[PDB]
């Protein structure tokens, strides 16, 4: 769930796993 | 041969968007009688390929017989249909159950609103019915080569026609150096046509832009990082943060001065700098212009005055969902032109089956895309992690006051209903990592293009 928040620009990334 | 002095569908600007309207138009209406009136000498045919599909063919005819191989692995031709479906000019108010017929070579020059006529280049005239204009549009130019002298300005090409992408086949196989200017869906496309021939032609391929990131305009600055390192992989020269200054001719060869102080030596140039509406028949006829978007304005349902519609890259439209917007793809240019169609033969029905995009940047990237995909607005990007940052597939997420107004699907293929759906609800969701869970990215899915 790594969230990381870079600007306007939201990133998450996340492995599958529910 | 001789225009006919009357037709009940007058489509001008025989491209994309007009055939999608006649096939419309006959389809709604059986027997129609339709007249495409097209600057362009050829037939109408689709774009796409001429940045992508056809520099990939294999038959060292392809500058000939213009075939590709789709993604599907079926062969097929640019051209929509054969000239046998096509209906003469002469023949069209006779031949029973109507048909299309295309005027090739002829530009309509003036558009009397006010007493249902077209005048052509030629002087002849032709009166209407009903009048779609499907104008499209003509590549911006950029302002240094403008001003530069006509040595460097004869070994400048932009890229829109057939032709166009028939002498850049040629002029790649002759030079040893082609820099694109701009980092646009065309630039990025052909900076990477380029780039896989020079696999095999050892030629220098640049490609040079203002932004910090190829695709700039579209993509959220890591995306747009991310792509443009995928590009350099294709076998391309990258130098963002470029703002052209003066092009000038040194030792026989183009020379490219930036504002940063870089100077790029480079044999053939080709600016892909954006697009400017042909919105010329405006003043002619006394239609409106968005000041702000472009094209000619016309409302939901794609209507300009009572018996003039517009569609394809030249339409500012109303989307009802999204608000006022002109869009310059292919799908739009086919959902409006079928649309206008619709209209035209008389359903009023307003645009809502919203039209889609989609680019292919070598096989590490490939994106559909819809709705509203803007750069400028605030993003989130869900992407798959591994069981030294792997953008290699997910979805983005385009936000304007909480609402979902775009979306890409990166890598992310067959997937574009459940997206569409989520453009029309626009809800307010909370969290956007549960409606990234309906496009089962982690997934392998369907490998399209
Ligand atoms: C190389 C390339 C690749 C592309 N790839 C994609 C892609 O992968 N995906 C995507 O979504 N979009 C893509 N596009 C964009 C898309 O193809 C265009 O938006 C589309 O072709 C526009 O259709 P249109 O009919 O509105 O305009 P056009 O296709 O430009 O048709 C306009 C026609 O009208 C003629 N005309 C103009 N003014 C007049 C006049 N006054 N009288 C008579 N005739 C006139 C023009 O000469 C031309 O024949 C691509 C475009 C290019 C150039
Ligand atoms: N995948 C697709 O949907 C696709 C593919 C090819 C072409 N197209 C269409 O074809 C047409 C051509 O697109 P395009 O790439 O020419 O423009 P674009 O609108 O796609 O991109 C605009 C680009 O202009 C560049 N630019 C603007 N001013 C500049 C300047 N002064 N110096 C340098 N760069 C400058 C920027 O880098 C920006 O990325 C458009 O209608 C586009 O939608 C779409």
């Amino acid at each position: 769930s790594y969230c990381r928040q870079e600007g306007k620009d939201r990133i998450i990334f996340v492995t599958k796993e529910d | 041969i001789r225009a006919p002095s009357h037709v009940p569908f007058l489509l001008i600007g025989g491209g994309t968007a007009a055939f999608a309207a006649a096939r419309s138009i006959r389809a709604r209406d059986p027997g129609a009688r339709v007249l495409i009136v097209s600057e362009d000498p050829e037939l109408p045919y689709m774009r796409p390929p001429l940045s992508k599909e056809l520099w990939f063919s294999d038959d060292p005819n392809v500058t000939k017989t213009l075939q590709f191989r789709q993604w599907n692995g079926k062969e097929r031709s640019i051209y929509f249909q054969p000239p046998s479906f096509y209906v003469s000019a002469q023949d069209l108010p006779n031949i029973e159950n109507g048909g299309v017929a295309v005027l090739t070579g002829k530009k309509v020059v003036h558009l009397d609103v006010r007493g249902n006529m077209v005048k052509l280049n030629d002087g002849s005239q032709i009166t209407f019915e009903k009048c779609l204009i499907a104008t499209g549009g003509t590549p911006r130019s950029l302002s240094a080569i403008d001003r530069a002298g006509a040595e460097v300005k004869s070994r400048t090409t932009l890229f829109r026609k057939i032709g166009d992408f028939r002498a850049l086949e040629k002029i790649s196989r002759e030079v040893k150096s082609i820099t694109v200017i701009g980092g646009g869906f065309l630039g990025s496309e052909l900076a990477c046509a380029l780039g896989r021939k020079s696999q095999a032609s050892g030629i220098e391929v640049i490609q040079l832009f203002p932004e910090k990131g190829n695709m700039g305009k579209i993509l959220p600055q890591y995306l747009s990082n991310w792509t443009m390192e995928k590009v350099k992989r294709e076998g391309v020269k990258v130098m963002p943060n470029a703002i052209v200054q003066s092009v000038g001719v040194s030792g026989g060869r183009l020379l490219i001065k930036l504002k940063d102080g870089r100077k790029v030596e480079t044999d053939h140039i080709v600016t892909a700098v954006g697009l400017e509406p042909n919105v010329e028949l405006a003043k002619t006829g006394g239609l409106e212009i968005d000041s702000d978007f472009g094209g000619f304005r016309v409302n939901a349902e794609l209507q300009a005055r009572s018996n003039i519609w517009v569609a394809g890259d030249a339409a500012c439209f109303y989307d009802i969902k999204l608000g006022r917007r002109r869009v310059e793809h292919h799908d739009h240019a086919v959902v409006s032109g079928r649309l206008a169609g619709e209209n035209m033969t008389g359903a009023a029905k307003p645009y809502w089956h919203q039209s889609m995009f989609w680019s292919d940047l070598g096989p590490d990237v490939g994106y559909e895309a819809i709705g509203l995909v803007d750069s400028s607005l605030p993003t989130v990007g869900v992407f798959a992690k591994a069981t030294e940052e792997d953008y290699g597939k997910g979805v983005i997420f385009y936000l304007r006051d909480k609402v979902v107004v775009g979306i890409v699907l990166w890598n992310v293929f067959n997937r574009m209903p459940i997206a569409r759906k989520i453009i029309k609800d626009g809800e307010q969701h909370e969290d956007l990592n549960e409606v990234a869970k309906l496009f089962n990215i982690h997934e392998d899915l369907v490998p399209r293009g």
